[PDB]
C-alpha cells in the first residue's frame, strides 16, 4: 500500500509550494523525492507528521487520515516516524548518550541496567558508541546527522523522513551515510523517503524516484528508468547543465537603456 | 490616497492583532493540562541557574552602586536643617516605592529577558522544536513552561536582594564616611516603612514585572524566523518592549495603591 | 492482547513463547534470577518479533548464566535475532550462533 | 599549587588581552588619515539606526518616568510645606541621577544590542574579510561612523529624556492636584543654576557615549562567526554597560556635587 | 611560470596543527584544485595568499614578492590584485547589487559616473544578474549569491582569483552554471583560478592539477587524468565515495564489554 | 603609457595602453572627434580591459546619433574575445 498523500495542494500567502501532487511507495522501500533548491522541500515531509495543516488535500497513513485525526491521535501515529533533520537536531544540554535515550526515558517501561545495554548498541550501529559521553557541539558536521540516526531508530519506528542528508560534507563520510541506510533497510526492514538534489548518490539504493518541477510532479519511474527518459525538464536536473528550461539570465529590457544610455 | 493609506494601516492592525493572539494561545497551551510535578521537577532546578543565580552577578555588585549614588546625593541636599536621623527615609522609602523592582525588571530584562529569548530562538534555528513534538510531548509544555515558571520566581527573589543591598549600600556614605551619629540611622528608620505599604507593596510590584517581561521573553524567541538575524532581531524587540512594560505598568502601579 | 511472554520452566529448559516487546520484560526482568540457575537450554521458539528492546534481556539471561558456569545455547532461534546481531556487531561469548 | 587550587591560570592572561584588543580596535580607528567627505555620507546613513530610531523609546517612557516623579514628589512633601517647591524634586533628579543615566541604560538595550549584532552579522557572513580583500581598511570604514554616531546622539537623546521628563512632571504636577504655575517654575528657573545642573549633566553624557559605544563595537568585533557567538555577545553587551554606566555614576560624582 | 609556490609552513594555531609541510604550486593561467576532507583548514588556507594573517614558520610569497616580510602599504597594493570570494556569497546589506559590483573599483579608479553605468552591466551579463541590479541581497537565494560575487571579484581585473569552496550544497542546476562560468572567464580574460572545494566529480572536470590534501601531508600532486590510476589507500578513500579505509568510521574507543552489559 | 590621439580627421589613430586610470583626457575631450569620422584605428593598443571597452563603445554610439558608420580595422584579438563573453549585441561593435 501507500503511506504518503494522495493529492494535496499547499499554498502560502503569497507563493504557492505544491499544486496536485501525489505520492506512492510500497512498504520496505526507498524513495528519492528530488528537486532543485528554493522550493519547499523541507515542508513536504512536515505534511507527513501533521506540523502544518494543508489547504485542500489530505494523507493516507495505513487507512487514517493526517490532518483529520485529534491532538491524541496524532501523537499516537507521530511514536513510530521520527523525522531526521538537516542539521544536527541535539539537545546542547545532555550529551550523545541521553539524546538517543531521550525518547526512551519517556515512552518505553525499561529499568536502567536494561537502558544503559539499549543505546551502547544502538550506537554501535552508526559507529558512535565510544562518543557517548562528547557533548554534540565537540561533534562536527558528519557526527551529528550519524548521531540524530540512531535516536530515530529508538522507538523502531516504520516511516523515517530523512529531510536533505549529505548536503555539504566530504565524499568520505557521504558514502557512509548512504551505505548506513542500506544496513537500516535490509536487516530491520523500514521505509525511508529521502529528500535531496545530488544526482548520483541517492540512485543508488533507491528503488523508486519522484522529480518536483514548477510546483508540480513531471515525473517518476526508478533508478534505472530514469535515465532513459526524454524530457527537457527531467535532463536537465540529471547530469546538469546551464541551457533548457532555465533561461539562464534573469528577465531584463532591451541591453540598451542600462548599458550605454 | 483613501485606498492606499487605510490598506497599509489596516494591514498593521490585523498583525498587531495577531501577534497578541499568538502570545495568548502559547500562555494558556503551556500551563494548563496534566500535573506534571514529577517530571518538571528537575527542569525547574535547572532553569533556575541561568535565570536566578546566573543572574545574581549583575544585582549584587550593582546594588552597593545604586546605595552609595543614593545615599550621596540624598545627604548634601538634607544638611540645611538636620544632618542627623536621615539617610533612613528617601533611600528606604525610594528602594520600595519606585526603585527597586523597577531598577532589577531592566537588570533581569537585559540579562535574563535577553538569554530566554535567544535560547528559544537558536532551538527553533536548529530544529529542536519541531523534532521534540515529532517523536514526543510537544515544547509548549516542556521547555516554555519550566522557563516561564523560573522568572515569575527568581524576579520577586532577586527584588530582595537589590533592596537589601542598596539599603546595605547607602549605609556605607552615611556611616565610616561622614558620619551621622549612625545610632539615630536606626529606630527611626524602621518607623517610616510598615507592611502593605512599603514591603508587601514591593512584593506586590515583583509579581507583576515578573510576568510581563518573561511573556515577551518567551514569546520573541518562538515566533521569531529560523536564521541568523532573525535572533538578533528578536533579542533587541525584547529589551524594547520590556522596558515599555516596566515603566508604562509603573504610572499604573502607582496611581493605584500611592 | 499479542503482547506477553508467559515463560515456562521444566527446570532446565527455557521455552521463551509470546512476544518480546519493549513493555512486556518487567515481569521477566525480577524472576530473572530462576531462568539463569542451571539451565543450559534457551529456547526461542514460538516468538514472532525480536526488536532491540527483547535482545538486550535476551543478552541478560546469557551473561547472568556465565557467572555460575553454565552452557546455554539457542535451539531453533527466529531469524530476525541473527540478523540484527551484525547490524549492532555482537562480539562473540554473548550470543552463540549455534 | 600548580593546579587549579592558587595558579589557576587563564585569569591574568585571559581577560587582558581583550583590553588590549579593544584598545588596539579602538585607536587604530580613530587615528589615520583625514578622510571627511568619505565619512560625511557614512555619518548621516548611521545616524538614523543609532540616534533616530532609538528616539521612539525616550520619548514615550519620558512621560513615564516623569509623571511617577510627580506622584512620588507629592505624597512625601505634604507635612513639609514643600508644595510651592514641587519643582524641586522634579528637575533637580532628572538633571543628576535620572537622565544621563537612564538613557544610557536604553541605548545599551537598543543601540547597544544593535551595534554587536550588525558588526557580529558581518564576520558571520565575512563580509569584513571581504571588504579588507579589496584594499581597504574595514576599521575605519564601518566602526568609525559608528563610534562617531553613538558619541554625539547620547547627550542629543539626553535633553530630548530632560524636557519631555520635566514637562511629564507638568501635566501630574500643574494641571493635576491645583499647583499654580507661578509657583512651579519659580522653584525651576531661579532656583537650580548653572554649572552645577547643566554643564555636568553634557559632562557625564558624553563619557557615557563612549563607554558603551566602546563595549557595543568591541563584543561585536571580537565574537565567534557563528549562530551562536552573535546571540552571546548580545546578552554581555547589556551586562557590561549596565556595570560601567552604574560604576561610573559612584566614580563621576566624587568632584561634583560636593 | 609560477605565482605562489607555496613556501613551507606550519601556522600552528595554540593548540591543534594544521599544517606539516605543505607544497601547492600555482602555475599561471590553470585551475589549481585543492581538495580534501571537511574538518581542516581548507578556509584559512586562502587567508594566508592574501595577507590577512601571518604563518608562524616559513613564509609564503606572491609573483616574486614576499607576503608577510613586506610593508603594509605595500600588502594593500597587492591584495586589489587578487579579489577572492568566499562561500557565503559576503555581500552588503546596506546596498544592492548595483552598487556591490561598483564598490571596488569606485574608490580605487576615476571612472566617471556614465562609464560606470556601462562597466558594472558588463559583468552582470556574463553571470546572468543584469536584471536583478536593483534587487536587495537579502531575498536573494544561495545560488544567485555567488554569482553576484563573481561579478565584483572581476571588477579590478585580477591575477589569481581565490573561490572559497563554491557549490558546496547547491543544486545541480546551479552545479552546472558555476562549472561553465570558471571555463569561460579563464580563457577570455586569462586569470588563475583556485577552488578549495570538496566536490570530487565536479571540479576534476575543469582542473588542470588536482591537489589531494589530506592528514596534514600532501599525498598526491597527479593531474586530473593522473588521479585515478594513483595506488594510494588514502588518495583512492576520499574518491569514489567509499565509507572504510584509513579513516576509522567505527570510532574505536574503549571495550564493548565494559558498555555493554555491565 | 599615454593616450594621445592622431586625429587628422578620417582614422582616430588610438595609440598606447587602454587601462582604467587613464580615460579622463579622452572622455571629456570626445566631442571634438566625432565629426564625420566614420573610422576608428586600434591597431597600436595591446591591452583593452572592460573599462577601455566602455569608452570604445562610447564612440561608436556617438557616431550613430549624426549617421556614421564606423568600420574597425586592425583591430586586436582583445577586444573580440570580451564581446563574446559580455555578450555584445550587433550595431554597437562592428566585427
Ligand atoms: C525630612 C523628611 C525628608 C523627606 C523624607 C521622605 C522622602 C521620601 C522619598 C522616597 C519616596 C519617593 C521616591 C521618588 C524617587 C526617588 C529616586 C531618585 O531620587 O533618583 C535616584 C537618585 O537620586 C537623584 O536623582 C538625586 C536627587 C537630588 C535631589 C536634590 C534635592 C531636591 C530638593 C527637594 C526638597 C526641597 C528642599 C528645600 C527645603 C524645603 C522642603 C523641606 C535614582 O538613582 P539612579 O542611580 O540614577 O537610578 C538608576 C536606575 N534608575
Amino acid at each position: 500500500n501507500l503511506v504518503d498523500m494522495r493529492d494535496v495542494s499547499f499554498t502560502r500567502g503569497n507563493r504557492c509550494i505544491f499544486d496536485n501532487i501525489s505520492l506512492t511507495v510500497p512498504r520496505g522501500k526507498i524513495t528519492a523525492i528530488m528537486g532543485p533548491s528554493g522550493i519547499g522541500k523541507t515542508t513536504l515531509l512536515r505534511l507527513i507528521g501533521g506540523q502544518i495543516a494543508p489547504d485542500h488535500g489530505e494523507i493516507l497513513f495505513d487507512g487514517e487520515n493526517i490532518p483529520a485525526m485529534s491532538r491524541s491521535r496524532l501523537y499516537t501515529v507521530r511514536k513510530r516516524m521520527s523525522m531526521l533533520f538537516q542539521s544536527g537536531a541535539l539537545f546542547t544540554d545532555m550529551n550523545v548518550f541521553d539524546n538517543v535515550a531521550y525518547p526512551l526515558r519517556e515512552h518505553t517501561q525499561l529499568p536502567a541496567p536494561l537502558l544503559h545495554s539499549t543505546v551502547m548498541m544502538k550506537l554501535e550501529a552508526v559507529g558512535l558508541r565510544g562518543a557517548a559521553k562528547l557533548m554534540p557541539s565537540e561533534l562536527s558536521g558528519g557526527m551529528a546527522r550519524r548521531a540524530a540516526l540512531a535516536r530515530a531508530i529508538a522507538l523502531e519506528p516504520d516511516l523515517i523522513m530523512f529531510d536533505e542528508p549529505f548536503v555539504g560534507q566530504d565524499p568520505i563520510t557521504m558514502g557512509v551515510l548512504v551505505k548506513l541506510i542500506s544496513e537500516l533497510n535490509s536487516a530491520l526492514g523500514v521505509t525511508c523517503v529521502v529528500v535531496s538534489h545530488d544526482v548520483p548518490e541517492v540512485l543508488s539504493i533507491a528503488d523508486h524516484a519522484w522529480i518536483l518541477a514548477d510546483k508540480k510532479i513531471v515525473a517518476h519511474g526508478s533508478a534505472q528508468a530514469l535515465q532513459a527518459n526524454p524530457d527537457p525538464r527531467v535532463r536537465q536536473f540529471l547530469d546538469g547543465i546551464a541551457d533548457g528550461p532555465v533561461p539562464f539570465r534573469y528577465p531584463a529590457g532591451d541591453y540598451h537603456a542600462d548599458l550605454l544610455p | 490616497m483613501l485606498l492606499n493609506a487605510l490598506a497599509s494601516l489596516g494591514h498593521k492592525g490585523i498583525k498587531t492583532l495577531r501577534t497578541f493572539g499568538r502570545a495568548g494561545l502559547m500562555l494558556f497551551n503551556a500551563l494548563v493540562g496534566k500535573p506534571e510535578f514529577r517530571k518538571h521537577a528537575p527542569l525547574l532546578v535547572r532553569q533556575l541557574y541561568n535565570v536566578g543565580v546566573l543572574s545574581m552577578l549583575i544585582i549584587v555588585v550593582s546594588g552597593v552602586f545604586i546605595g552609595m549614588v543614593l545615599g550621596l546625593q540624598g545627604y548634601l541636599v538634607l544638611t540645611t536643617y538636620s544632618a542627623e536621623t536621615s539617610l533612613g527615609m528617601l533611600v528606604a522609602l525610594s528602594l520600595l516605592r519606585e526603585l527597586g523592582p523597577v531598577v532589577a525588571a531592566l537588570l533581569f530584562a537585559g540579562r535574563a529577558g535577553s538569554a530566554l529569548t535567544a535560547e528559544i530562538g537558536l532551538m527553533r534555528a536548529t530544529e529542536q522544536l519541531s523534532s521534540m513534538e515529532m517523536m514526543a510531548v510537544d515544547p509548549l509544555r516542556r521547555v516554555i513552561s519550566p522557563r516561564f515558571w523560573a522568572g515569575v520566581i527568581s524576579l520577586p527573589l532577586l527584588t530582595v536582594i537589590f533592596v537589601a543591598v542598596g539599603i546595605w549600600g547607602g549605609s556605607l556614605v552615611g556611616v565610616s564616611w561622614k558620619g551621622i551619629d549612625s545610632g539615630f540611622f536606626w529606630s527611626a528608620m524602621q518607623n517610616a516603612v510598615d507592611w502593605r505599604m512599603d514591603l508587601v507593596n514591593c512584593l506586590i510590584k515583583s509579581v507583576v514585572f515578573a510576568i510581563t517581561v518573561t511573556w515577551i521573553s518567551l514569546f520573541n524567541g518562538y515566533d521569531a524566523i529560523p536564521t541568523s538575524a532573525g535572533i538578533s532581531r528578536a533579542t533587541t524587540r525584547t529589551v524594547v518592549h520590556s522596558s515599555l512594560a516596566v515603566l508604562g505598568l509603573d504610572f499604573v502601579l502607582t496611581a493605584l495603591m500611592f | 492482547m499479542s503482547e506477553s511472554l508467559s515463560w515456562m520452566q521444566t527446570g532446565d529448559t527455557l521455552a521463551l513463547s509470546g512476544e518480546l516487546d519493549q513493555d512486556v520484560l518487567l515481569p521477566l526482568w525480577e524472576m530473572r534470577e530462576e531462568a539463569v540457575k542451571g539451565i543450559t537450554c534457551i529456547d526461542l521458539s514460538r516468538v514472532s518479533r525480536v526488536d532491540t528492546g527483547g535482545l538486550a534481556l535476551l543478552l541478560h539471561l546469557i551473561d547472568l548464566a556465565k557467572k555460575q558456569g553454565n552452557n546455554v545455547t539457542l535451539q531453533g532461534v527466529n531469524d530476525k535475532v541473527y540478523t540484527l546481531a551484525k547490524l549492532y556487531n555482537l562480539p562473540a561469548d554473548v550470543l552463540p550462533r549455534h
